[PDB]
């Protein structure tokens, strides 16, 4: 259950905020008997409201407006910068950071044993949230070779198996893989090529992947108020 | 050797006008900027005080522009509070008279024989025993012969473990010289220890604590065969007593010996600074444009404006917002007004009251509104103007007339005036002035304008600067630079952060070092009239 | 099994882990080192709980199964 | 992009014995370490 | 009775989220999740192995007090003879799997070492263990 | 695929007498020792 | 019947094993009830396994693993050149050689008693396999006078009949026939005319005969094991 | 460089020298495609008497040595070959060195 | 002119002379293609003993000395090269005071 709370404004009337909240100044009377007001209800100070506290409001104090209120349905609009940043970075996950010294993994890409946890600088293990979650994760996820993780037959990628020869087909199937590899997260709404080239040994490549949007994450989210749960089981 | 590599790229996923304060706190250390994110870190930091109250204003002073990455700084001079017992030096992390009342004090226990730490401090209801102090190891003995000791001893001039001897009878089994080899540590000791046919250095059951092999303490001559004797270590231990957990720390400067539960002495918080000039040059490169000084005082302000001026001069343009009193008069903000006279500077004239999420109905003056509207400035977009924009304030001490609100306008003075029944607050921002009255000259006049101005060439500096300067100049050079620039002024126009600009009067030269480069732009404005005129009509 | 406890299985990962590294140094209340950890041995707990029960119950079913006492 | 341009025509080339004579032009590579640019606001007016 | 992986996997994951928020993602692929199943997998490996133990000692933790061996099905074993015509001119080698056998059709049943062996040069005869590869008394 | 390709043009013969004198272009082949994958991340508002 | 039999890996798991082949790791139980392997399923090395031999495998042993295979729907990208070799030379037959001594029988073609049995050099009887069986066919159905044959009415060639004008008419004819005797056999997909021409007496012509390809020919024999009969009565 | 166990199909664990090895590799080299590599080519070796690691590895190709990596879960084998190094160590030359 | 601290991934920090800062720069510019410079280029170090001022730096290019500063004004700082000016004086000269 959630419910609107209203603070009292400078000279405001119940009337006003009937017809602001309900969409008519009929409700003003069932707001008065919900929050069980005496006559003068919106005393101009607290000097009056000191001749009877429990039965009178003043200016700044809190209202209940017993409307069912509901997370989403909210125009984005509405919604703070900052409020949209911790939302996003609630839809994309918090995870431990595996994905540091990227030169050393960089180096040797296809072996094992080539990560490790790291710590924050705080004496507490290092986080990577957002975009870096987001990065971490397909990292590891083309990183890993497909099916040699335990109890997930399908994660991984079959790039250290494509290490064939050099002519356009090699590379259609790298491209391939690689966008099978991108396709499989659920987060990635879609991938695809921009450039490659082949320098006789070296191949280069590089994709644009686009993760689901503002809106879309904070829809998500704010769905996620209904159970509560703010966790991802992807 | 072969291998795969992969590459991952961020920077298309995203200036930020960064949020400065300064003023009195309860704690945090001195003459020391900070970064601050959520409630939680300022409050962690922060204590208390004033600076608190206008971070949590500066963070809830609008509901859609609040600020973020506010930096802040305590003025206060503080100490930490400190106490010495025996050979100890007893110093507290918190600055100021609350590390006062934070209790320390030593004890003995004498099932383990070991001696007890115990700290609290009841305000943040922190209560935490260190119990086992020393006792690192126990030495222990499984022969049959006439007798078995053991003996450390200190080398004087340095107060280092010179040896560490086991004995059967009179004569050794095996030394080891702790200042030498490799047994630095405890562990390295008792591994070998165990390895004897007939003696043992059990680890101490309470804990690995694994201390320096050096700062073993001073024993000598004690029955192994009759008990298992404990080597002790008591201050070497203490660090790994109060490894992560404890507000207070401590040194030897000796013996260690038990003390009551006293609290700490020395907690100072200090008088504030006349003068902030050495408080303010610390923001000197940490790239903010707001900044407001918490503070009613014409000299603080007239530090500050000089302060954004030598910034504005070095590159780095800056903005101050200053206020104060309670209720004062249209004679004083005049005078303010006159005294200032800067571009830079704006001047806020009401005063009023905040509902805090802590429920308190805190009465502020002038210069915390001052806070409010900062800190909705810079959460505005690059260029957008504070008019008619919500505030939220609860109430004012003041109800200026139309009359009112056109003269402070006019004198170049900001004003906040009353308004019924609107959809988001009771009050909303008149208009977006400066001291500077000028107002044919709308770059100084208005505050939103000349933002627009400086955050433009701030980022047309910064971006030519990491861009072409150090790079090589070629032939695709003057196309490659002119094309970059009519992207930036295409981002521009297409974030609404100008007007327009014509694509062929960008023009690029170049000549050895020198890169000669000319441009027109149409800049960005916000409406102040709208005019509406009807006509009618009709049919016979 | 020897019947050990939520805070000692808690108490000797916390000091095998600071043994291992003096960069973790931050297992207060809230942290992620603390949680997986207390997880972990809570999880241990539960299954040395569980091993001591079925090892009671199974002593009743050899009991029962080796007389044929039905 | 180790030099910046040269014209082909003056490559030439005289050969007479056991000697031979060429001349030739090169601009020489630069690297930027100056700029200077000028902005300019203009008013404009819309309508419809 | 017994927990299994997927149960000690969600409590896991439940026990983490209430202990802190700091962490969310609990994905495929999640170096936490991927630890949380490591040691999920660990119990339920232990659990199997007390299911064992309790199962062993259900039919014969009492009787065995009472000096009673229950009769386990083996592989027959042995020793066997190797004779070399000379003393050996370097160190000979037989792998494990080294099988062994008889010219008969009485006992076609073959016997194989199930460890390395060596014969030092100075030896002239070695005798190593086979084992039957059925097991029963045919061997 | 047993190269990478070889310009036709280029194959020239020349026959005088007894000899054949010959000459061509090829590109060899080669199998990739190391492969590169850089990605992007955008999104939209 | 036919079972999958897995060889224990390096530092290999049953979970993994699992995982590998019934793509998911709930199986391993089952797997240590079929194999009846006591709790250390996959030991370090032998010196383990000599702790129990009849309830422990070591690293080097072969694990049963009860899934019905078969050898048909089987990718032929797995099966090794000399596995294809074998099978399109048991697809397409082993037969004594007769057409031995080529000069002889291509001396006087339309003659009888014109081939003969051989010897390998071995002692043995000659034998032809594979390409050089489908030549000695071919030559002997083409060969041999249609209806002459006893217990086989259709095989052979109508040639010895056209003898001829050298006009095209009977070059169409001659070509005609050479096409339905080449059709006659089953292993031979089509045949078509390539070029003839006529010099007077003579007449020359040639042809190109595209046999069952290799995939058929493994997907055939692949599916004869589920018989055993691997022979061939078309 | 490596030496390590094969499985016969009499059954037979052979542990054996390095040169049984080389004929593996050589085998294997000898049924590949006219000019296609022997990289990180299945082996199913069954075990080696070493485990080097990523420092090992790139010491011993430096110096123009062939070697084994041990690596887990693959689908085929749990070992592959690092590269086709000669002893030529000339790596600016592709054909004397692969 | 700059000296500081090189923290070494072995762990120790390499409180080093103003040679070693030179070395720095020429293991840098070694690396760089023919025709470069070393200017505004990043240094990857930690920190440094001196940070000199507008005036400061002015100065020690002026003289042709190379200096490093150290950039806050960016919302993650690093220290980079101001030039790599040659210690000839006539700056008429381009080819030799570059």
């Amino acid at each position: 259950m959630r419910f609107k709370k209203h603070v009292v404004q400078h000279e405001e009337t119940m009337q006003a905020i009937a017809q602001r909240y309900y969409g008519d100044v009929s409700y003003w009377i069932d707001l008065v008997e919900h929050n069980n007001l005496k006559y003068p209800y919106l005393v101009e100070t607290d000097e009056e409201k000191m001749k009877d506290p429990e039965r009178l409001a003043s200016t700044g104090d809190t209202l209940i407006i017993p409307i069912e209120s509901d997370l989403t349905d909210v125009s984005a609009k509405e919604i703070n910068s900052r409020d949209k940043d911790v939302l996003v970075e609630l839809a994309l996950g918090r995870d431990l950071n595996i994905t540091a010294d990227e030169k050393y993994f960089n180096e040797h890409g296809t072996s094992d044993n080539i990560l490790a946890f790291s710590t924050n600088g705080n004496g507490d293990l290092d986080t990577v949230k957002g975009i870096d979650n987001m990065k971490q994760q397909l990292q590891a996820r083309l990183l890993t070779p497909r099916g040699s993780l335990m109890l997930h037959p399908n994660y991984g990628s079959d790039l250290h198996n494509l290490f064939g020869l050099n002519i356009p087909e090699q590379a259609t199937l790298i491209e391939m893989e690689v966008l099978r590899t991108l396709t499989s997260d659920n987060r990635v709404k879609s991938a695809n090529l921009i450039d490659w080239k082949i320098q006789g040994n070296v191949y280069s490549g590089q994709f644009s992947v686009e993760i689901k949007s503002v809106e879309e994450s904070i829809n998500f989210v704010l769905g996620q108020d209904e159970e509560g749960i703010f966790a991802l089981f992807e | 050797r072969p291998h795969a590599s992969i590459e991952v790229d961020t920077s298309g996923i995203g200036s930020e006008k960064v949020f400065c304060l300064i003023g009195q706190a309860e704690g945090g250390e001195p003459n020391t900027v900070y970064e601050l994110r959520n409630y939680s870190q300022a409050k962690r930091l922060f204590r208390s005080g004033e600076l608190l109250d206008a971070i949590e204003l500066a963070w809830g002073s609008n509901p859609n522009y609040t600020a973020g990455r506010i930096l802040a700084m305590r003025i206060e001079d503080a100490k930490p509070a400190s106490a010495e017992i025996g050979g100890l030096k007893i110093t507290s992390k918190i600055y100021g008279n609350v590390a006062n009342n934070i209790q320390v004090g030593l004890e003995k226990n004498t099932l383990s024989d070991s001696l007890r730490l115990r700290v609290i401090f009841q305000d943040d209801r922190f209560n935490e025993v260190y119990d086992n102090i020393g006792n690192i190891f126990t030495i222990k003995y499984k022969g049959e012969e006439a007798n078995a000791t053991f003996s450390v001893e200190h080398d004087e001039e340095t107060q280092k473990a010179s040896r560490l001897v086991l004995k059967v009878g009179d004569q050794e089994v095996k030394s080891y010289d702790l200042t030498g080899g490799a047994y630095d540590y405890t562990n390295a000791i008792i591994t070998d220890i165990n390895q004897l046919p007939d003696f043992e250095a059990k680890l101490s059951p309470f804990g690995d604590k694994n201390l320096e092999s050096s700062k073993l303490d001073k024993i000598e001559n004690a029955n192994i065969k009759d008990k298992a004797v404990y080597v002790k270590a008591v201050f070497g231990d203490l660090e790994k007593q109060t490894a992560y957990n404890g507000i207070v720390s401590f040194e030897q400067l000796k013996t260690i010996e038990p003390f009551e539960l006293t609290k700490l002495k020395g907690g100072t918080n200090g008088e504030p600074p006349a003068t902030w000039a050495d408080k303010l040059d610390k923001f000197a490169h940490e790239g903010g444009y707001y900044i407001v000084p918490l503070s009613s005082k014409q000299s603080v302000h007239a530090e500050v404006a000089s302060f954004v001026k030598e910034r504005s001069d070095a590159g780095e343009p800056m903005r101050a917002i200053v206020g104060g009193g309670f209720n004062e008069s249209k004679e004083q903000l005049f005078g303010r007004q006159a005294s200032l006279s800067n571009p830079r500077v704006s001047l806020v004239a009401n005063s009023g009251t905040f509902v805090m999420d802590d429920g308190r109905k805190n009465h502020v003056p002038a210069y915390m509104v001052a806070v409010a509207l900062g800190g909705l400035a810079s959460g505005l977009e690059i260029g957008e103007s504070i008019t008619f924009k919500p505030l939220r304030v609860s109430s004012l001490d003041q109800i200026y007339e139309s009359i009112d609100l056109d003269e402070l306008n006019e004198n170049g003075i900001i004003s906040i005036e009353f308004v019924r029944n609107r959809t988001n607050t009771f009050f909303r921002i008149v208009d977006d002035v400066t001291t500077f009255n000028d107002k044919s000259d709308p770059v100084k006049a208005e505050m939103a304008v000349g933002e627009a101005n400086d955050f433009l060439v701030s980022e047309l500096k910064v971006q030519l600067e990491d861009q072409f300067i150090g790079t090589r100049t070629i032939n695709t050079s003057a196309s490659i630079i002119k094309d970059f620039i009519q992207s930036y002024l295409g981002r521009k126009k297409r974030d609404n952060e100008i007007q327009d600009f014509p694509a062929e009067d960008v023009q690029v030269i170049v000549e050895g070092n020198e890169a000669r480069i000319s441009m027109t732009v149409y800049p960005i404005r916000s409406f102040k009239k709208i005019s509406v005129s009807l006509v009618y009509k009709q049919q016979t | 099994m020897k019947t050990r406890k939520l805070t000692n299985i808690l108490s000797k990962l916390i000091d095998k882990t600071m043994a291992g590294t003096s960069k973790i140094t931050d297992f207060t209340p809230g942290s992620a080192s603390r949680s997986l950890l207390e997880a972990v041995s809570l999880e241990i707990e539960q299954f040395y709980i569980l091993t001591k029960e079925n090892i009671d119950w199974g002593i009743q079913e050899g009991i029962i199964e080796a007389f044929d006492f039905q | 992009n180790e030099i910046q341009d040269f014209p082909a025509e003056d490559v030439q080339v005289i050969v007479e014995g056991n000697e031979a004579r060429i001349s030739m032009t090169v601009y020489p590579i630069r690297s930027f370490k100056k700029i200077s640019v000028s902005l300019v606001y203009k008013q404009q007016t819309l309508q419809a | 009775k017994t927990r299994k992986l997927t149960n000690i996997l969600s409590k896991l994951i439940d026990k983490t989220m209430a202990g802190t928020s700091k962490i969310t993602d609990f994905t495929p692929g999640s170096a936490s999740r991927s630890l949380l199943e490591a040691v999920s997998l660990e119990i339920e490996q232990f659990y199997i192995l007390t299911k064992e133990n309790i199962d062993w000692g259900i039919q014969e933790g009492i009787i065995e007090a009472f000096d009673f061996q229950k009769r386990q099905s083996k592989r027959a074993y042995g020793d066997v003879t190797i004779q070399f015509y000379q003393p050996l001119d370097m160190r000979m080698y037989i792998p494990a799997g080294t099988t062994f056998t008889s010219t008969r059709q009485e006992y076609p049943q073959q016997f194989e070492t199930l460890v390395d062996y060596y014969a030092e040069p100075d030896s002239t005869e070695i005798v190593v263990e086979v084992y039957c590869k059925e097991t029963g008394v045919a061997g």
